[PDB]
RNA sequence: UGAAACUGCGAAUGGCUCAUUAAAUCAGUUAUCGUUUAUUUGAUAGUUACAUGGUAUAACUGUGGUAAUUCUAGAGCUAAUACAUGCUUAAAAUCUCGACCCUUUGGAAGAGAUGUAUUUAUUAGAUAAAAAAUCAAUGUCUUCGGACUCUUUGAUGAUUCAUAAUAACUUUUCGAAUCGCAUGGCCUUGUGCUGGCGAUGGUUCAUUCAAAUUUCUGCCCUAUCAACUUUCG
């Protein structure tokens, strides 16, 4: 269902030839992301169209880089993490348990289940409150 | 027919002039839009001159089959 | 004016957040100029700092480039048959970013009976020349010498008329073309 | 008025757009000598690391 | 020398107070491959009547108005780094056409275009160890059967980055009609051609002063506040 929705889905600012016969009617643009990321090959074979998706599209990942566990996984293309953590007060010298939770953006070339363990970075604000992009998957 | 191509004509008389004062009028970095604003009002009274003399005659495709042709 | 601040918001606990400041003019929002089809109409608006952004108001030219041969010519744009934001806009005829115009095809049929030198639809020596060294790229799919049989092409639009005062675009490709046309033949 | 001396400022004018030009066009054609003859002793490295690897 | 006035600049700093504000401000820590940046500092532009175009006005003179304002009307002047126009430059290269030449394996007189900025489309922006077969194009010689005797750059962890090229595009952006000092050299003796020190102005890149959003963690009391947000995001 890759041109299910309204507009056309497309990489920007590419080109496929009518006039020389390709064997692949749809040239696709990849990078890597960097930090010793492997690119999954579900973002190269893929069919799918994301502005948003640090793989194919125009979204570039730097900054803090964070992991956590999924819990919400019920909305288009976006996830969101938990990060449970220690905070310590100082006066009784012994720690407390603190949550935050953040909205994480998601590629499709992504299979994650609420329970798994993802690994975030940083990238441009995306949404009002999603600012982060998910890098790698573990299965748990 | 006559009068219309007599109307025609003094229309084109008019902008003639129009055209030439207006190009007269033009300087350096203005003469560019004032030359495509002429073409353009050039084009427009040919074309309006063209639908008279229809209108005076007269008086007196689709994407279903680009999509058949297609498929 | 308008306020592009997002502290006026509610937070992302749907808490009402109190205000802070005044609005500001690094923050401001301009009222959008809904760009017609009319004879040339360009305002200049000053930005932030020493730029200044053109504003079309009314535009009827464009330069629209042609994907496969890579050529571009000056081009008058008829009105405004679909376009993805909303439906009204195709009602007042407003040229965007990816509204979709019907452009009439006499420049670039008069630009490839000159390079290519075979009619659609239905002498010097170097010219034959040339027409003999250029074989195998006269075929193109069998939409575009459709719209050429009535002379009007459909081009989408990518330069923003409300920021760079132009209207410039792309023809539509037999992928695009094919894709936009079911979806026009399933609003028709 | 014309006076002496604003023809000698755009005489001024004309000749140090006249000599920016010429040197920034040594400058270039001293660079392209340095390109090329780097480029130069590179294909005998390469022509070196060649030999030494048929060897 | 210099009152007034035009123009350029500053007045967005300083000074004061703490009313609003409880993930708000802020503190430490990131980011801008998500942006604008007067000034300073360094580079940056042979491609577009020239012994140097034009027009308004202030200041000033004169006439006025009202109780009254840092109020100003009418008339008469004149300047610019105000405003608005407007030429100039060297060679070389490459592409679009191309009068004629003859039938090959084709090659050409000549014309036009190619500074910078805006906008779109396309292309280049590569880097793991070696090889062979075919068809074209060429630089090629024929023992006209034949085959080779010579081409390939940056950065980042990351990019559609820096940048270049092509097709055009555009109420065509910029490319000095400014000013102070000493006034010098070269003769076909024109009052001809050259000629320094440095103030201002200017496109773009960088820097700097910054600005703007922005990441992680942190806030006093309250359940006699347990569910809140979505017609109006
Ligand atoms: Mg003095
Ligand atoms: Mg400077």
């Amino acid at each position: 269902t890759v041109q299910s929705e309204r507009a056309f889905q497309k990489q920007p600012h590419i080109f496929n030839n009518p006039k020389v016969k390709t064997s692949k009617r749809t040239k696709r643009w990849y990078k890597n992301a960097g930090l010793g990321f492997k690119t999954p090959k579900t973002a190269i074979e893929g069919s799918y169209i994301d502005k948003k998706c640090p793989f194919t599209g125009l979204v570039s990942i730097r900054g803090k880089i964070l992991t956590g566990t999924v819990v919400s996984t019920k909305m288009h293309r976006t996830i969101v993490i938990r990060r449970a953590y220690l905070h310590y007060i100082p006066k009784y010298n012994r720690y407390e348990k603190r949550h935050k939770n953040v909205p994480v953006h998601v590629s499709p070339a992504f299979r994650v289940q609420v329970g798994d363990i993802v690994t975030v970075g940083q990238c441009r604000p995306i949404s009002k409150t999603v600012r982060f992009n998910v890098v790698k998957v573990s299965a748990a | 027919m006559e009068d219309i191509l007599a109307r025609h004509r003094k229309e084109n008389k008019d902008l003639q002039n129009k055209i030439t004062g207006m190009k007269k009028q033009a300087t350096k970095s203005k003469r560019k839009e004032v030359n495509s604003k002429c073409l353009d009002l050039q084009d427009k009274l040919k074309t309006k001159q063209e639908n008279e003399i229809r209108d005076w005659k007269i008086a007196n495709v689709t994407p279903e089959k680009l999509l058949e042709q297609l498929s | 004016g308008i306020s592009r601040d997002s502290r006026h918001k509610r937070s992302a606990t749907g808490a009402k957040r109190a205000q802070f400041r005044k609005k500001r003019k690094f923050e401001l929002g301009r009222q959008p100029a809904n760009t017609k089809i009319g004879a040339k109409r360009i305002h200049s608006v000053r930005t932030r700092g020493g730029n200044k952004k053109y504003r079309a108001l009314r535009i009827e030219t464009g330069n629209f480039s042609w994907a496969s041969e890579g050529i571009s010519k000056k081009t008058r744009i008829a009105g405004v048959v679909y376009h993805p934001s909303n439906n009204e806009l195709v009602r007042t005829n407003t040229l965007t970013k990816a509204a979709i115009v019907q452009i009439d095809a006499t420049p670039f049929r008069q630009w490839f009976e000159a390079h290519y030198g075979q009619t659609l639809g239905k002498k010097s020596k170097n010219a034959e020349r040339k027409w003999a060294a250029r074989a195998a790229s006269a075929k193109i799919e069998s939409s575009v010498e459709s719209q050429f049989s009535a002379g009007r092409l459909y081009a989408c639009i990518s330069s923003r008329p409300g920021q760079s005062g132009r209207c410039d675009g792309y023809i539509l490709e037999g992928e695009e073309l094919a894709f936009y046309l079911r979806r026009l033949t399933a609003k028709k | 008025l014309v006076t002496p001396q604003r023809l000698q400022r755009k005489r001024h004018q004309r000749a140090l757009k006249v000599r920016n030009a010429q040197a920034q066009r040594e400058a270039a054609a001293e660079y392209a000598q340095l390109l090329a003859k780097r480029l130069s002793e590179r294909k005998a490295e390469k022509a070196e690391i060649r030999k030494r690897r048929a060897s």
